[PDB]
């Protein structure tokens, strides 16, 4: 396996590893998406650990309008953070 | 880019002081670091832990503790803080210790 | 380093593993696209190892109009290879 | 899903046959698997290798040689191949090792 698809291949593990407890196998509910930003990415919310912005979140990372944050969704958002911190380290230089 | 210069022991206690935190609630703090590959990098949380606090704990008046500084941490620390109108800070420190690798 | 976070991190780092040969240190440029597509991802083009399909990437990655693969159109494309082949498994099930 | 069961042994020299080139020009061949965290994964080029072709040896018949089959390479195994006209293979091959962790 090499560098990059080790990373491209976490990526679906993390997410495999959380979606399957409600709802579906390879889809992320509104229960399992909180755990994963509560464990995964927490700080990145603004109410801290709480729900409010989790449910927000879910409905702007639903494109499909399912409710369901699939990985053609959740993918997106992980490049977008990723994307954004990356920007920022460019511009950090200067 | 600007860094200041720390010069620090492996296995020392040091306690660093990030501001940034205005007079208001408590916010996100997108922490981040500058760094080659990026080993030492974690989003911190007000109300949320992870694998890092472990090893760095934040105090709840904006100071970040090390019990002891290694070769790990050595390196251009980022303390910054994200509100939801956009205002952020570009504070970096780099830390040097005396017997580098 | 969460495992999210590992994964994230280290795409970052095989970006500015190979990107700072020549032309910039935070951008891709065409010569060091092709050694990243013979290293990491290499048999994802058709060519097999020849700049053939390598031109036509750098101008389909190349959204900003300067010939330059950046982060933010480098991570769009790591993002669509995972997603294909989630979505590919997601069929394989079935 | 279905996949044939292939008993084998930990430390054996193993030969699968893949098929799924057609007569045609050597095309990109997007290999791929099915596994929990997915260590044995890389795509493979009829022109370059990588870390795996240590591993794994492709023969120019179409043909994937395994010098010592252990516990990483037991899973389910997918030689799939990518032409540029939309067409691919599902075939799936499960290994199973007698000395299983």
């Amino acid at each position: 396996m090499t560098e990059l698809e080790t990373a491209m291949g976490m990526i679906i593990d993390v997410f495999s590893r959380y979606s399957g407890s409600e709802g579906s196998t390879q889809t992320l509910t509104k229960g399992e998406l909180k755990v994963l930003m509560e464990k995964e990415l927490p700080g990145f919310l603004q109410s801290g650990k709480d729900k409010d912005a989790v449910d927000k979140l879910l409905k702007d990372l639903d494109a499909n309008g399912d409710a369901q944050v699939d990985f053609s969704e959740f993918i997106v958002f992980v490049a977008a953070i990723t994307s954004a911190c990356h920007k920022y380290f460019e511009k950090a230089g200067l | 880019a600007m860094a200041q210069n720390i010069t620090a022991r492996i296995g020392e206690p040091l306690v660093l002081k990030c501001k940034g935190a205005p007079k208001k609630p408590p916010q996100r703090l997108e922490w981040k670091l500058n760094t080659g590959r990026t080993e030492a990098w974690k989003v911190l949380s007000p109300q949320g832990g992870g694998p890092w606090d472990s090893v760095a704990r934040v105090l709840p008046n904006g100071s970040l503790f090390l019990p002891a500084v290694g070769i790990q941490d050595e390196g251009i620390f980022r303390c910054q803080a994200m509100n939801r109108n956009g205002k952020e800070t570009k504070s970096n420190y780099r830390v040097r210790v005396y017997q580098i690798p």
